[PDB]
RNA sequence: GUAGUCAUAUGCUUGUCUCAAAGAUUAAGCCAUGCAUGUCUAAGUAUAAGCAAUUUAUACAGUGAAACUGCGAAUGGCUCAUUAAAUCAGUUAUCGUUUAUUUGAUAGUUCCUUUACUACAUGGUAUAACUGUGGUAAUUCUAGAGCUAAUACAUGCUUAAAAUCUCGACCCUUUGGAAGAGAGUAUUUAUUAGAUGAUGAUUCAUAAUAACUUUUCGAAUCGCAUGGCCUUGUGCUGGCGAUGGUUCAUUCAAAUUUCUGCCCUAUCAACUUUCGAUGGUAGGAUAGUGGCCUACCAUGGUUUCAACGGGUAACGGGAAUAAGGGUUCGAUUCCGGAGAGGGAGCCUGAGAAACGGCUACCA
């Protein structure tokens, strides 16, 4: 069974193999997203705990939190459902997916760390991933710099983030994004506009 | 004006005043990309797009702006 | 039917657009709007056939399109392919202050009448229904699908307005009585222009309506498409091919090549 | 697809008559929806249930399956108030309906004379408690109260069956509403002509 | 007592007047639904002071009627309050060039107000679907005497 | 007899000119191979040079990548296979039914919490797209990581007091001053209108009217046009559209719907009634008319003018001239119902009996 371990907090993606059986025997007959005492793994995960994140099947067949049945289903899958893509409301298909209980049929068992032990993995301690998207909704961008209500647009206007890169092509640019929910005077006119 | 008559006239008068230039053969190509495109996520799709025979509206007007300066007499 | 028809046939498109039977095979669906179907002229047909200041397909698209605003319907502006200019409109082409009168033949052709920027100011109105609605008001509506709030209350339903676009105000109604001036929107008549004799009202569903005119002829029609061109004998507009009367093909050819 | 097309029919004549035309989607039939009363929640706890159906034009019309109270309007006063319904008597339509408390635009049943006697007694000083204390009025005979008289002299004569009625806290009253429709249950209150008589079906129903 | 239960259970009017009436304690309290749909049919005097409550009458209820009225002879007597018109008509026949006789029968819905009888001219109006056959009301009825078979009577009325 | 055959019959095979026909016709033999309804800015979403392609708006230029969108993708187009049925023709308004489309119109009564209404220097979210971490014989696959939008979810006091509605004294003459006169809608019934619109027509409206309705309503728009107003920041100024909503009719429709008409047949005589054969009725469905059904009963009634009924593979049929004649048309069916393995159920929606949406089932 092929571990897919993410981290949170940091956005650690690693991936372990586990073929002796005794370990992953922990796994079986346990539901999606339940806790995992990683312990069951005395290498390199001493005292840890999980999340049982999803599933596939040696066969590429997702897990369905809900159908509480360890096997494979077939239903008609409407939308907001999982292992389901749109195209015209109504799409209902009979598509085929991998129960929420897990079994031995399993090929890959996706984890989320919860608490992670003493122990210390490479592959996720090791990351410090620079999200690049900061806030862009005027209410969202003061809430990161404080900035109380009453705080005029001007001032969240300077007050945004900037990015600079170099070019594939040696170019150095600077890029920004606009603040859909500022409050400029146009929006002001508008309103006694519309109610004159 | 003929600064009037570059932006009415249809695009194969123009060519035949040896103004514009050629006609290649888009149709085969252009189903051929819905072909791919159809079939992947924007991710490529990008990609091809940059690689569709060319023409674009954008650039017949870049040239018919060339010959609007380019261009002065009686 | 699958659901609600979307095209038209060259074939099949009204005798009145005077359309190219050769031409291709089909022809510029009117827009659902002030006007029937049948009783219609889209714009396109009116610039490429009509005037002929249009001509291929796209010289239209650029006329409607262009930034510049070309075409006036009864002071407003449209950029529809096919917006259906009806009976008794006012179509203005701006870069040329043209200003003309939507009417029908007297062999039934939409035809255009070219006025002045004096007759361009009003535009006759004939009356659809009349009650009153919210908040005790009084409405009336125009065949032009015009909604009107607080008219004149000598109005009677099948009544006739002169209209001032200028100041969207009213001015000199008519009903039809006995005595009157008509315009025939539609029928084995329609385009004639005569002096209203007698309306007998059958009540069974279908009231109808006699007349006269110049040469004094006898005139029968359905209420619904009586005109009141206007008010005792004066009529309220230019009329096109002369005054509303037709020939004889015998009173055509002697007036043309006197046999 | 429960359709409802005149064609699964027989002509005039009943010779059987033919069909080319697959069920079209605009004779529609939903499902039926049996009407039933919260008016004992042994087993019923959530009171009253609507589920809104998408129809045609693009509207949502409101279906009733469950409810408990509705609203009710006295012919003769002109009042009216949102009531608890009691029990469903004689559906007319079928017995099985009333067997099943279920709801029909026409169902006769009962109400809470609750609103209706609070209200009798602010306008007229009239309680219809139990007929002894029969009426309640001011100490002082001078002002305002010189009216709950006026009203109360234009002998109101409310038959002696709506008299009965409200001492008893039940009161007679029919519906006038498709509650497979609009999801409501609005009645008018029993009288004259409709309460003698349908009340009769009721003594002899029984006896 | 009569009128009102008659097995039926329950029959009222469209303007529900009746026990609120007891309201008005001077005035006239017994009314009734009054119509008139007008086209140049009188009332009938027998509708007014009827205690019938016929939903399905063109004086007594919203039931309208439009376009379409005929005039035929009466078949049937039969039915609740509905009755079989058989109209006379010849159809020409093209290529010998001449007529042959045909009958269209007609399912017409009777308010009480006018009393039936077999084989009489009827004058009946275009009202809206009241049933499979159903599609037209009573509204002139025309008394008049056939001696025996109405199916032999035969006439272009 | 006659030959010819102006009989073919096919049977032999040759400049320049075109109004220019060719697996419906068999089986309504299907998907080899070829192949395939998506989309745009005044306009809703793009990086303070990691869509980024410039280039230096510069607090959001274009510029577009991508997505979000938001749209059509119920259209046809081939298919009678059915179908003797209104199919269809006329021939019905629909007081009996639904309605995008399109306009036109258009909307002060939402508090009044017992205005820290907070204070609208217009809310909240939520997400993509997006960077990435992936998986797997392999998906329109998909996993788990992160992102961010927003014309999308989800909202949301409309103050600056006494809101704003609705009398009007009164003068004070107009600026009217007006006192102090009084106070929104989808969804329900229930009454009253309605004497004082309308119909033949109404229990019609459009009124109200209360109630009482997990019920609405109600531009957290964007776009240029920001220069006039006063203030001097201000207050506006919103202009104008884009972007909405509202209901009505506005065509859109359909959808009924009377009223004439398929081949023969009396060797069709009789027919039709368990729930419909009818009426009539309760309801319920139906979106909404209808025995359509739930009942409930009416016995109905159809019919030699042949009805019951039978039999005709039946899919199925617009122009105009014209003494006379001349001629001719629309164009291989104007018209116009029923198939898209079998079955089922379901799908979109203004709007499908959704063919070419599903499913799932069968094959």
């Amino acid at each position: 069974m092929k571990f897919n371990i993410s981290y949170p907090l940091t956005g650690a993606q690693k991936c372990i193999e586990i073929d002796d059986d005794k370990k992953c025997n922990i796994f079986m007959d346990k539901k999606m997203g339940q806790e995992v005492e990683g312990d069951t793994l005395g290498d390199e995960f001493k005292g840890y705990v999980f999340k049982i994140a999803g599933g596939n099947d040696k066969d590429g067949f997702p897990m369905k939190q809900g159908v509480m049945v360890r096997g494979r289903v077939r239903l008609l899958l409407s939308e907001g459902h999982s292992c389901f893509t749109s195209r015209r409301s109504g799409f209902r298909k009979r598509k085929s997916v991998r129960g929420c209980i897990v079994g031995p049929d399993m090929r890959v068992l996706a984890l989320q760390i919860v608490k992670k032990g003493v122990a210390e993995i490479d592959g996720l301690t090791t990351v410090t991933l620079p999200r690049k998207l900061g806030p862009k909704r005027a209410n969202n961008i003061k809430k990161l710099f404080g900035l109380k209500k009453e705080d005029d647009p001007i001032l969240i206007k300077k007050s945004v983030i900037r990015r600079t890169f170099k070019t594939a092509k040696g170019k150095d640019r600077t890029k920004c994004p606009k603040i859909q929910r500022l409050i400029t005077p146009e929006r002001i006119l508008r309103k006694k506009v519309y109610k004159a | 004006n003929q600064q009037y008559l570059l932006k009415y006239e249809p695009n194969y008068r123009l060519r035949k005043v040896k103004i514009l230039g050629e006609k290649p053969n888009t149709r085969r190509s252009f189903k051929e990309l819905k072909r791919k495109i159809k079939r992947t996520s924007g991710k490529a799709i990008t990609k091809l797009l940059s690689e569709k025979k060319g023409d674009t509206w954008a650039s017949v007007q870049s040239k018919k702006s060339d010959h609007l300066k380019n261009f002065v007499a009686k | 039917a699958r659901g609600p028809k979307k095209h038209l046939k060259r074939i099949n498109a009204p005798k009145s657009w005077m359309l190219n039977k050769l031409g291709g095979i089909w022809a510029t669906r009117p827009s659902q709007g002030p006007h029937k179907l049948r009783e219609s002229l889209p714009l396109s047909v009116l610039l490429k056939e009509r005037l002929n200041y249009a001509l291929n397909g796209r010289d239209v698209t650029l006329i409607l399109n262009d930034k510049e605003q070309n075409v006036f319907v009864d002071g407003k502006v449209r950029r529809d392919k096919g917006y259906p200019t009806g009976l008794m409109d006012v179509v203005r082409i701006e870069k040329t202050d043209q200003s003309f009168r939507i009417l029908y033949d007297t062999k039934g052709r939409f035809v255009l009448k070219s006025l002045s920027k004096e007759e361009a100011k009003y535009k006759l109105l004939k009356v659809t229904a009349k009650a009153i609605g919210p908040n005790q008001i009084p409405y009336i509506v125009t065949h032009d699908s015009r909604t009107i709030r607080f008219p004149n209350p000598e109005i009677k339903i099948g009544d006739t307005l002169k209209y001032d676009l200028v100041n969207n105000k009213i001015e000199n109604f008519a009903h039809l009585e006995s005595g009157n001036v008509c315009y025939i929107q539609q029928g084995n008549n329609i385009g004639r222009v005569g002096i209203i004799q007698h309306i007998e009202k059958h009540q069974g569903s279908f009231d109808i309506c006699h007349v006269k005119d110049a040469k004094g002829n006898a005139f029968a029609t359905r209420l619904g498409n009586i005109f009141v061109l206007g008010q005792g004998k004066k009529s309220w507009i230019e009329l096109p091919s002369g005054d509303g009367v037709r020939e004889t093909i015998l009173e055509e050819r002697k007036r043309k090549f006197s046999y | 697809g429960i359709s409802r097309d005149s064609k699964h029919k027989r002509r005039a004549t009943g010779g059987r008559m033919p069909v080319h035309r697959k069920k079209r989607a605009f004779e529609k039939g939903r499902p039926i929806s049996m009407t039933k009363l919260t008016t004992q929640s042994t087993t019923i706890t959530e009171k009253r249930r609507i589920r809104p159906v998408r129809v045609r034009g693009g509207h949502l019309k409101f279906r009733a399956l469950r409810l408990c109270e509705g609203n009710f309007s006295w012919g003769s006063e002109n009042i009216t108030r949102k009531t608890k319904i009691l029990d469903v008597k004689y559906n007319a339509t079928n017995n099985e309906l009333v067997r099943t408390k279920t709801l029909v635009k026409n169902s006769i049943v009962e109400i809470d004379s609750t609103p209706f006697r609070e209200w009798y007694k602010l306008h007229y000083g009239i309680d219809l408690g139990l007929k002894k204390d029969r009426t309640v009025l001011g100490n002082k005979e001078k002002s305002r109260h010189v009216q709950k008289r006026v009203k109360r002299t234009k002998a109101q004569a409310l038959e002696k069956n709506i008299e009965e009625q409200f001492v008893s806290q039940r009161i007679l009253a029919c519906i006038t509403s498709r509650p497979g429709q609009s999801g409501r249950a609005d009645g008018y209150i029993l009288e004259g002509k409709e309460l003698e008589f349908y009340i009769r079906k009721l003594q002899s129903k029984k006896k | 007592m009569d009128t009102q239960i008659q097995r039926a259970y329950q029959k009222q009017d469209g303007v529900f007047l009746n026990s609120k009436k007891l309201l008005a304690k001077k005035t006239s309290a017994g009314v009734r639904y009054y119509k008139n749909i007008g086209l140049g049919f009188k009332t009938p005097k027998e509708a007014i002071e009827g205690t019938y409550v016929d939903k399905k009458c063109p004086f007594t209820s919203n039931l309208s009627i439009r376009g379409k009225i005929i005039k035929g002879l009466v078949i049937s007597t039969k039915m609740n309050r509905t009755v079989i018109i058989r109209r006379d008509y010849l159809h020409y026949v093209r290529k010998y060039n001449r007529y042959e006789k045909r009958h269209r029968n007609i399912p017409v819905h009777i308010s009480p107000c006018f009393s039936v009888k077999e084989g009489d001219i009827l004058v009946a109006g275009q009202c809206r679907p009241i049933s499979k056959t159903v599609r037209f009301n009573a509204l002139q009825v025309v008394p008049n005497e056939i001696i025996g078979s109405v199916r032999k009577q035969f006439l272009l009325f």
